């Protein structure tokens, strides 16, 4: 009544890159 | 006469970190 | 006789926010 079970599927695609970071603080003095 | 379906694939790899932020403004002149 | 292949795996997650930008240049000369 039966035959061989099918193979496992492939690994998924790489995720997208993250967003740019925020601006840095005003420079030192005194 | 056919066999059963095969199993799902594994998750994709993470995305890369975002770019560094913009430089801060100068300290007060002296 | 072969059963069908399994489905692809899902996408990877988005990458993290990039680092804060560098401090500004000094107010003092140097």
């Amino acid at each position: 009544p039966k035959g061989p079970k099918g193979p496992k599927g492939p690994k998924g695609p790489k995720g997208p890159k993250g967003p740019k970071g925020p601006k840095g603080p005003k420079g030192p003095k005194g | 006469d056919p066999g059963d379906p095969g199993d799902p694939g594994d998750p994709g790899d993470p995305g890369d970190p975002g770019d560094p932020g913009d430089p801060g403004d100068p300290g007060d002149p002296g | 006789p072969p059963g069908p292949p399994g489905p692809p795996g899902p996408p990877g997650p988005p990458g993290p926010p990039g680092p804060p930008g560098p401090p500004g240049p000094p107010g003092p000369p140097g």
